[PDB]
């Protein structure tokens, strides 16, 4: 049992949705009209991809997933493209008129009409399950969909299915391809009325994987393809414990136990090696050693901080492929002589380690080579807070003139919703600051 | 999806029917309605301006509106008159001899009725319209006045649709009719009320292009126009080739307009080649459709469109290039304000162009200008007598006027703002 | 011992409960104050369109009633 269920909201979640739909098909050998030859339980089972998959009496492994957006064309784009056959059409669920970059129309005005058929959608679906774990959601910051509708959806959650657990993954706004002024509006707001809703949160700046696609893959101006396919490629590395078995392997939720020590904590820093062109993987063997190492190099993380200005609280590693003990023992061992790496004085500092041994996967036509090993860290530290100073710095600017806020206020919001997030943010500063004192 | 198209008065005949010419020829559509072009697309969006009908028959989703029959007939005999529904054709025939208080209070509101028919018909029939654009000039008697009263009816009718103009602005340059400061006074004040975009086209500012830069010694009002609908289609251009960027009106608002009633921009065009020369050139005070300079004021947002071939890496360093070299002129308490968009299909002619969208604190001196003449007049209550004898009392004028000046004091206040 | 046991399961089901309860009430009320906010906004601008309309037909009558 131990079911998963995935929602994918607005745009960018979406998006993302198929770039990790289709990399959890090729890892495990499902074609795109759902057959699987290998699998010899017709029609049900209880193995690891189980999670993730649910089973015809026809032989069709169907995702336990529901995508939604407020207008039509890019879901109508999943509805006819490759994997169509995938997706039962009522797992396809879409408006006519988007919530136009404002967080108070995918909330309240739009969002009001479509909520009801989501959630019945979804009961649908965890009606399906005999043990269901929890929810996995998909979705941009900045975006009036991604982040209003989202907000709302989180609140009703809560509310049908109690404590079960809720973690998102969360695409942080960047210039460089950004398309709206008021999304620092926006991602206050959301932040505020989500995070007594959720467990754990994974953000992903756009700047980061900007960087790093132009750096390690020599592209000269990614597009959102490239950005997607990376972020599936962390994705998978999380989410491989729960779907594949294994000794070595361990699973998420044991990390999220090591991850969250207060319930408003619990913001993890994602870093993934080796992102590597298929011309510079030539000839040239990247050992446990180097991509250990290279967790450690700023360059690589998903969101730009420097974690050596700040106090560790917890620090993971997984890996995966072909990978033993004994290497992960020496190279940790070395890493810990030669880098800069603090603890909080109340918490202990040893490593978690897990391994599975399916090898990663690539996209065919991609950029990424196909190695033989790879690692995701995953670090609780203070420095992360750099991200929420940035967003409240530009959040100010605007808010002092009141740019832009009659666009919310026409849809029915008022001022003082600005004033409590604006304030729960800076709450959640002076709280980064509190954990990282020593104790007396 | 659907937007709905007006064109109101002899001006704003004249730049619809260009803009149509224009559009109709980007897209492969002849003047029967017929698809003959060579790539998909030109059709992928073509509902958003064109319905279908019968035999894959392509209508502009247009309606044409004056008080003066005959500009009728010049459409009509014009090359694409053949193309638009019979039945959208609405006009009278009295004329409204330039005079705004006929246009607003007499004899237009005898056939606004009548136009509003047509708009329901059409509106009726969309899929999910997402709201209006209308052409015409702010100086005569039915473009003005008649076209903001069918602006004062259409919100009635559809609050939550957005409300776009595409409005030209008189000169003495262009026009010596000598009542032309009170029309425009007068229809500013509806103007800034009950739109959400306007797109200041300055008759002023198109003269002086034609006369110094192209070099045009007697500028009719075919070359004013040329320039128009050179602009018209730069603007429109996001919304009609698929391409990168998912939007719709409301969006585009949205992302332009920080406070409601500062909502009028200042349109440019180049060339009139390379990336940074282009840049260059855009950003040029005498590239600008509104007579100002950029650099006696401040930026609010700015969009600027590309189109042609290019590389997106140099685009994108070109356009850090100018707002580096350029901060002065750029608010600082709204960051990220400069929005970039790229679309492959060039426009005919050219190989490379660039189109120029600006919310600055500069078009205060517009608006400045157009007061001036104004006061001109109304300290002498010249010709008053033409306005008052269609009932309107003097108070009307005196609150018009209180209103631009409004209006120009708050472009000043946010000119001075700092963030410190 | 037994009884100590027996406290701690209730307090968790109570306080899961509590949780749900707070969470609905505190929706339904954003979801009420929005609705009314935003009808107000609306019903203000069609009465300011609608007292246009009386000024112009106090117009048109003063024009009738000068001649
Ligand atoms: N990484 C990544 N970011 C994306 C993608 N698509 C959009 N974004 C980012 O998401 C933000 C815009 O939000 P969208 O998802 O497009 O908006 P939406 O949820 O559809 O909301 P509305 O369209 O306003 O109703 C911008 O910061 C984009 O850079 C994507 O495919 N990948
Ligand atoms: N740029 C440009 N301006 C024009 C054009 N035609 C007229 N104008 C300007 O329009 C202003 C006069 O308004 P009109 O459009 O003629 O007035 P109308 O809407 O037709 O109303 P009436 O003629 O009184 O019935 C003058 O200042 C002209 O300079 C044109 O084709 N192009
Ligand atoms: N405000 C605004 N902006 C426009 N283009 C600039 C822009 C491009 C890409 C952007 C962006 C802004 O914001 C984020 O991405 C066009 C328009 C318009 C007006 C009237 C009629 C129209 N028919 C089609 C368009 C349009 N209105
Ligand atoms: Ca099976
Ligand atoms: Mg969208
Ligand atoms: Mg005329």
């Amino acid at each position: 049992m131990r079911e998963c269920i995935s929602i994918h909201v607005g745009q960018a979640g979406v998006q993302i949705g198929n770039a990790c739909w289709e990399l959890y098909c090729l890892e495990h050998g499902i074609q795109p009209d759902g057959q699987m030859p290998s699998d010899k339980t017709i029609g049900g089972g209880d193995d690891s991809f189980n999670t993730f998959f649910s089973e015809t009496g026809a032989g069709k492994h169907v995702p336990r997933a529901v995508f939604v957006d407020l207008e039509p064309t890019v879901i109508d784009e999943v509805r006819t493209g490759t994997y169509r056959q995938l997706f039962h059409p009522e797992q396809l669920i879409t408006g006519k008129e988007d919530a136009a970059n404002n967080y108070a129309r995918g909330h309240y005005t739009i969002g009001k009409e479509i909520i009801d058929l989501v959630l019945d959608r979804i009961r649908k679906l965890a009606d399906q399950c005999t043990g269901l774990q929890g929810f996995l959601v998909f979705h941009s910051f900045g975006g009036g969909t991604g982040s209003g509708f989202t907000s709302l959806l989180m609140e009703r959650l809560s509310v049908d299915y109690g404590k079960k657990s809720k973690l998102e993954f969360s695409i942080y706004p960047a210039p460089q391809v950004s398309t709206a002024v008021v999304e620092p509006y926006n991602s206050i707001l959301t932040t505020h009325t989500t995070l007594e809703h959720s467990d754990c949160a994974f953000m992903v700046d756009n700047e980061a994987i900007y960087d790093i696609c132009r750096r390690n893959l020599d592209i000269e101006r990614p597009t959102y393809t490239n950005l997607n396919r990376l972020i599936s490629q962390i994705v998978s590395s999380i989410t491989a414990s729960l779907r594949f078995d294994g000794a070595l392997n361990v699973d998420l939720t044991e990390f999220q136990t090591n991850l969250v020590p207060y319930p408003r904590i619990h913001f993890p820093l994602a870093t993934y090696a080796p992102v590597i062109s298929a011309e510079k993987a030539y000839h040239e063997q990247l050992s446990v050693a180097e991509i250990t190492n290279a967790c450690f190099e700023p360059a690589n993380q998903m969101v730009k901080c420097d974690p050596r200005h700040g106090k560790y609280m917890a620090c993971c590693l997984l890996y995966r492929g072909d990978v033993v003990p004994k290497d992960v023992n020496a190279a940790i061992a070395t890493i810990k002589t030669k880098r800069s790496i603090q603890f909080v004085d109340w918490c202990p500092t040893g490593f978690k380690v897990g391994i599975n041994y399916q090898p990663p996967t690539v996209v065919p036509g991609g950029d990424l080579a196909k190695v033989q090993r790879a690692v995701c860290m995953l670090s609780n530290t203070t420095a992360i807070a750099e991200a929420w100073a940035r967003l409240d710095h530009k959040f100010d600017l605007m808010y002092a003139k009141r740019a832009f806020v009659h666009w919310y206020v026409g849809e029915g919001m008022e001022e003082g919703e600005f004033s409590e997030a604006r304030e729960d943010m800076a709450a959640l500063e002076k709280d980064y600051e509190e954990v990282g004192v020593d104790s007396v | 999806r659907e937007i709905v198209h007006i064109q109101a008065g002899q001006c704003g005949n004249q730049i619809g029917a260009k803009f149509w010419e224009v559009i109709s020829d980007e897209h492969g559509i002849d003047p029967t309605g017929s698809y003959h072009g060579d790539s998909d697309l030109q059709l992928e969006r073509i509902n958003v301006y064109y319905n279908e009908a019968a035999g894959n028959k392509y209508v502009p989703r247009a309606i044409l509106v004056d008080l003066e029959p005959g500009t009728m007939d010049s459409v009509r005999s014009g090359p694409f008159g053949q193309i638009f529904r019979p039945d959208n054709f609405v006009f009278g025939q009295s004329g409204a001899g330039n005079n705004w208080a006929k246009g607003h209070y007499t004899e237009g509101a005898e056939l606004v009725d009548s136009v509003l028919d047509v708009v329901r018909k059409e509106s009726e029939s969309c899929d999910c319209l997402q709201g209006f654009q209308l052409t015409h000039s702010l100086g005569g008697g039915t473009g003005s006045g008649m076209g903001t009263l069918l602006i004062s009816k259409i919100r009635e009718e559809y609050p939550d649709r957005i409300m776009n103009t595409f409005s030209v602005v008189p000169s003495p340059k262009v026009s010596d009719t000598v009542v032309e400061p009170y029309n425009a006074t007068l229809s500013v004040h509806q103007l800034v009320e009950n739109t959400d975009e306007t797109y200041c086209i300055d008759n002023e500012a198109l003269y002086d292009i034609c006369f110094r830069t192209l070099k045009l010694t007697t500028p009719t009002y075919g070359d004013l126009n040329h320039l128009v609908s050179a602009t018209m289609s730069g603007v429109t251009t996001c919304l009609r080739f698929p391409g990168q960027l998912n939007a719709d009106l409301r969006k585009l608002a949205v992302n332009m307009v920080p406070f409601p009633r500062l909502h009028f921009f200042m349109p440019g065009f180049a060339p009139l080649l390379t990336v940074p020369e282009l840049t260059q050139q855009m950003f040029d005070a005498k590239n600008m459709m509104a007579a100002c300079d950029p650099r006696h004021g401040r930026y609010l947002t700015v969009a600027a469109v590309f189109r042609g071939r290019m590389s997106m890496k140099e685009v994108d360093e070109q356009m850090l290039n100018v707002q580096n070299k350029n901060s002065s002129y750029f608010v600082e308490w709204i960051p990220n304000n400069v929005k970039t968009a790229v679309c492959d299909i060039p426009p005919r002619g050219l190989k490379m162009s660039a189109t120029f969208i600006g919310n600055s604190t500069a078009i205060q001196e517009l608006f400045k200008r157009i007061s001036e003449q104004f006061t001109a007049m109304f300290r002498r209550k010249a010709f008053l007598h033409w306005y008052t004898g269609e009932g309107m009392d003097e108070m009307e004028f005196t609150e018009a006027e209180s209103n631009m000046n409004d209006l120009v004091s708050e472009y000043q206040q946010y000119q001075d703002a700092t963030a410190d | 011992k037994r009884e100590h046991e027996r406290e701690v399961i209730q307090k968790a089901i109570e306080e899961n409960n509590n949780f749900i309860k707070m969470a609905k009430e505190k929706l339904a009320q954003k979801m009420e104050s929005n609705k009314e906010n935003r009808e107000a906004h609306l019903a203000a601008m069609l009465e300011r369109l609608q007292e246009k309309d009386k000024h112009a037909e106090e117009v048109r009558k003063n024009k009738e009633l000068k001649e």
